[PDB]
Formats: C-alpha cells, sequence, structure tokens
C-alpha cells in the first residue's frame, strides 16, 4: 500500500499542468512602477 | 504734425498711419519659461 505514497511523488509533474489549468480562468493583475524618493518640496512662487 | 494748421511738433505716434507703409514691426529675441508640466520620468510605466 505505499505504492501510493510513490505514485503521488511520481506524478507530481502533473500538478504543473493542473496549475495552468488553473491560472487559464483566473484573472490577470499586473503592477505597474511606482514613484517614491526624496520628492523636493516645490511651492508657488512668491506671489502678490 | 499736420499741414495748414497749426498743430505741429508734437511727440508720439498718432493713429492715422501706424502701419507707415510696412507691412509688420519686428521684434526678435529670448523668452523664457520656468513652467511645471506632467512627468512621471518615464516611471509610470508598466512594470514588463
Amino acid at each position: 500500500a505505499s505504492l501510493i505514497y510513490r505514485q503521488l511523488l511520481t506524478n507530481s509533474y502533473t500538478v504543473d499542468l493542473s496549475d495552468e489549468i488553473q491560472e487559464i480562468g483566473s484573472t490577470k493583475t499586473q503592477n505597474v512602477t511606482i514613484n517614491l524618493g526624496p520628492f523636493a518640496q516645490t511651492g508657488y512662487a512668491p506671489v502678490n | 504734425s499736420i499741414t495748414r494748421t497749426r498743430v505741429s511738433r508734437l511727440y508720439g505716434l498718432p493713429a492715422a498711419n501706424p502701419n507707415n507703409g510696412k507691412e509688420y514691426y519686428e521684434v526678435a529675441g529670448r523668452f523664457s519659461l520656468i513652467s511645471l508640466v506632467p512627468s512621471n520620468d518615464d516611471y509610470q510605466t508598466p512594470i514588463t
């Protein structure tokens, strides 16, 4: 009855395929580059 | 001054013929414009 384990590990390559299938219908959410940093403090020129 | 009249030797540019035949008065030079504009510094794009 140990074969199950040996099979579970042996056939585990097919897991990849399943993931691909589960990724087929999954929605895609792609991120963009985000500015951070020393953002200089700029204001209005002397105004009267 | 206007002929056949006592109104003469006045300083200015009357509206009678400011064109003076010339089709355009030209002034050339440099102009510097310090402004604020929309730039992300190519840093708002997709990651890929």
